């Protein structure tokens, strides 16, 4: 059973900013057309080269070998945003040490003088903020006018932010990781902590009003092209993640027991546990509207502060809140840390598999992870300042999960499909498994997720609207610009390999490009 | 190779009577693996059991498969005329693909 | 209906060769992994040769290794078995088995050719 900050924390908020109900109908398409035949595409890559990463496609179309490179930039900035949310879970971790939660009440210093408390809203009978949302925005964010001002360096956030990153780099080398029964606490404890959300948010008042918000579509919504992406590339989000848990916790131990069957069950255990955390969300979100005087859609933030305005507010309506806050954070930063030390253990492996010897092995070793982590916390040093929310959704709309995560699915399906060949992977599969894909893997790779990826990034580059933070915001070009940079450092790995293995081999083209295609 | 140990050829038994027979393996079959042929007298083997469980197309409902990881058996629920022939287990895991030795059911 | 005939079987000598041919219809040829099975003379049944779907992966047996080699042709819907240095130890019934799927075995059989060595 996989689960990380994906299912708990992402798809509730890209949920609520694509008007709840509109969001799954192309989460479900793509998790039935693209999600797991790519999952399972990408796991059978993993075990079909005995290396890790980018040298994964020199015995599938050699041309192709900017999709690894690819992964690298993808995981790389996943890295820096991926731990900035652990960042602001620590913090909310050490706020949770006294007796009454700070998000409860707003008689504190950052609260603002129109705030009063969301129990008395509806007896005033309208532009009195709620506290949850006022501690989340002025004591952890701190948040500024825009992307422009950046303001000063949160050294509370900071310090967090190094703390979880020493952590890291203290537990990705010279220590070792969850093993034994460690690891069977570590598989139930956020599912039982999601359950109890889960069951508190259900018997809220008005949580009925939050799931009739969540479930029912509204089709008009089903034309803007964020929707299918943010759904599609929340589906490659969580499952790129879950494809670095498997490698990352047991690369061919998988290798006759059904990898087709295998990546089946924690691809439908994850987008279970999206469809679970998205009910307990929208449930606390409906009590929240209920209980305030405003509606569902703008009772809470449509951005990345949704699990750390929904999930504290239910936590206050518990019995012993302060119980519950310290074992959600504490949640919250073990499924957080233990997919970072996937995500930096596959970094790793993929960076000393592209430099086998060269400089990195030979070496110490020791100091690359301290390098690595360094630069990491530097560039999340660019996100973690008073201004570090509108940085830190440039990262996540554009730098690990936008159109790039759509063209690397896009180009490995490509890839397989025609310039390698389905009959291909397929013998090659019933090799390592011990049978063909069937014609709904098969008809994935080659016609349904190429035209469910083209056609969304298409669609979103015809019918373009701008990244907006919290419905108003508007990012400026320059901002805009950044983030098509992240994204076009993701995407065009791909074809400046080409490029370059073209100019490197010698030859007339079509020469170049048969020598390239064909596997080593 | 993973030699398979089945039951000795040679057993008579009387139709209508339930019967068994197993497959010890010298490995660990991973019993999704193992499979049971029918070779009747003078004839071609076909699939009797697949999976170790399962029934293969035309086998009736009288014949069942249980076992799993080394030892591995077939059990016929009623014998009649037709079911005479030789089974052999046979994994299909382990790249030297092995089958299992006679056991040639003859009537009484 | 799925039918499998084999051809090619016969007396040889003692170190020579003799070439099989499973041919095949009523069903796609390319998309099958299959195998050569043999059955002695006192009817053990061993598993001689399998090619896979497309003939890139090719596994014998520990007896028939180095001497033994099995050739599929996609096209004419036909499996093959080279054979060579044919010890005493080789007389045998050599049957052509449809084994794709691991979990499903040989689900199609076909006639025999008696190999006999002598
Ligand atoms: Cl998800």
């Amino acid at each position: 059973g996989f689960v990380g900050l994906g299912n708990v924390w992402r798809f509730p908020y890209l949920c609520y900013k694509n008007g709840g109900g509109a969001f799954l109908i192309p989460y479900f398409i793509f998790l039935f057309g693209s999600g797991l035949p790519v999952f399972f595409l990408e796991v059978i890559i993993g075990q079909y080269t005995s290396e890790g990463g980018i040298t994964c496609w020199e015995k599938i179309c050699p041309l192709f070998s900017g999709i690894g490179y690819a992964s690298i930039v993808i995981v790389s900035l996943l890295n820096v945003y991926y731990i900035v949310i652990l960042a602001w879970a620590t913090y909310y971790l050490f706020h949770s040490f006294q007796k009454d939660l700070p998000w409860a009440h707003c008689n504190h210093s950052w609260n603002t003088p129109q705030c009063m408390e969301d129990t008395l809203r509806r007896n005033e009978s309208a532009n009195f903020t709620s506290p949850v949302i006022e501690f989340w925005e002025r004591n952890v964010l701190s948040l500024s006018s825009g992307i422009d001002n950046p303001g000063s360096l949160k050294w509370d956030l900071a310090l967090c932010l190094l703390l979880v990153w020493l952590v890291c780099f203290f537990c990705i080398w010279k220590g070792v990781r969850s093993t034994g029964k460690v690891v069977y606490f570590t598989a139930t404890f956020p599912f039982a902590m999601l359950l109890v959300l889960l069951v508190r948010g259900l018997t809220l008042p008005g949580a009925g009003e939050g799931i009739k918000f969540y479930l029912y579509p509204d089709i008009s919504r089903l034309g803007d092209p964020q929707v299918w992406i943010d759904a599609g590339t929340q589906i490659f989000f969580s499952y790129a993640i879950c494809l670095g848990a498997m490698t990352s916790l047991g690369s061919y131990n998988k290798y006759k027991y059904n990898s087709y069957r295998d990546c089946m069950l924690l691809g439908c255990l994850n987008s279970g546990t999206s469809f679970v955390s998205g009910f307990a969300i929208f449930s606390i979100l409906g009590f929240m509207a209920q209980e305030q005087g405003v509606d569902i859609a703008d009772v809470a933030e449509s951005g990345p502060g949704l699990a750390f305005i929904a999930y504290p507010k239910a936590v206050t309506m518990m019995p012993l809140p302060t119980f519950w806050s310290i074992l959600f954070f504490i949640m919250l930063l073990l499924l957080g840390l233990d997919s970072q030390f996937v995500e930096v253990e596959g970094q790793i492996t993929s960076l000393v598999d592209l430099y086998p010897s060269f400089l990195r092995k030979g070496y110490r070793r020791e100091i690359f992870i301290a390098i690595l982590c360094s630069i990491s916390y530097l560039l999340g040093l660019t996100m973690v300042t008073e201004g570090g929310m509108y940085v830190f959704q440039l990262f996540d709309y554009y730098a690990a999960s936008g159109v790039c995560l759509l063209w690397v699915a896009f180009f490995e399906c490509f890839v397989i499909a025609w310039i390698y060949g389905v009959n291909r992977f397929s013998e090659d599969i019933r090799d390592m498994i011990g049978y063909r894909p069937g014609p709904w893997m098969k008809y994935s790779w080659a016609v349904i997720t190429p035209a469910l990826c083209v056609g969304c990034f298409v669609f979103s580059l015809v019918k373009y609207v701008p990244l907006t933070y919290n419905k108003v915001y508007r990012y400026p070009d320059w901002a805009i610009g950044l983030g098509w940079g992240l994204a076009l450092s993701s995407m065009l790995c791909i074809p400046l390999v080409i490029v370059i293995l073209l100019c490197r081999t010698e030859g007339p083209l079509r020469v170049r490009i048969k020598y390239l295609i064909t596997p080593r | 190779e993973n030699v398979l140990t089945q039951s000795p050829a040679i057993m008579s038994t009387s139709p209508g009577e339930k019967v068994t027979m197993t497959c010890r393996a010298s490995s660990s079959v991973g019993s999704s693996y193992l499979h049971w042929y029918q070779q009747k007298s003078g004839a071609s083997p076909k699939l009797w059991i697949y999976s170790t469980s399962n029934l293969a197309s035309g086998v009736p409902a009288r014949f069942s498969g249980s076992g799993s990881g080394t030892s591995y058996s077939l059990t016929i629920s009623s014998v009649e005329a037709e079911d005479a022939a030789t089974y052999y287990c046979q994994q299909f895991s382990g790249y030297p693909l092995t089958f299992g030795s006679g056991t040639k059911l003859e009537m009484k | 209906e799925v039918q499998l005939v084999e051809s090619g079987g016969g007396l040889v000598k003692p170190g020579g060769s003799l070439k099989l041919s499973c041919a095949a219809s009523g069903f796609t040829f390319s998309s099958y992994a299959m195998s050569w099975v043999r059955q002695s003379p006192e009817k053990r049944l061993e598993w001689v040769a399998e090619i896979s779907s497309g003939g890139r992966y090719i596994y014998y047996s520990d007896t028939v290794t180095g001497r033994f080699t099995i050739s599929r042709d996609n096209a004419r819907n036909i499996l093959h078995l080279e054979m060579s240095s044919l010890r005493s130890e080789d007389t045998a019934m050599y049957y052509c088995a449809r084994g794709e799927v691991r979990q499903r075995g040989f689900d199609y059989w076909g006639q025999g050719t008696t190999l006999t060595v002598s």
